[PDB]
């Protein structure tokens, strides 16, 4: 039993590590997208208009 | 949300190619009915100088 609960909460933290990983990975390349397509769109009514 | 936009983009940018590049060549033409038009209000300096 308590070989047991060294592995049990070994494996659950391991987890809580990839919970991390992703915390760790989060956006701005995503903002910045919106705001780009939102802006090129712009520059091809220039370029009609023109 | 975005790629749909970025869909009509293309769009519509392919069709502004599809834009210049008719003017483009428009403009050569008007340009060569401006080369023609001369050489030939010319060669009218015979036909005009036989008159006279």
């Amino acid at each position: 039993i308590c070989q047991d609960v060294e592995n049990l909460q070994k494996f659950v933290k391991e987890q809580k590590q990839v919970q991390e990983e992703i915390s760790r990975m989060s956006s701005k390349a995503m903002l910045k997208v919106q705001e780009d397509i939102k802006a090129l769109k712009q520059l091809l009514s220039l370029a009609a208009n023109g | 949300e975005n790629g749909e936009k970025i869909t009509s983009l293309h769009r519509e940018v392919e069709k502004v190619k599809l834009d210049q590049k008719r003017l483009d060549q428009e403009l050569d033409f008007i340009l060569s009915q401006q080369k023609e038009l001369e050489d030939l209000l010319s060669p009218l300096e015979e036909l005009v100088k036989e008159q006279s």
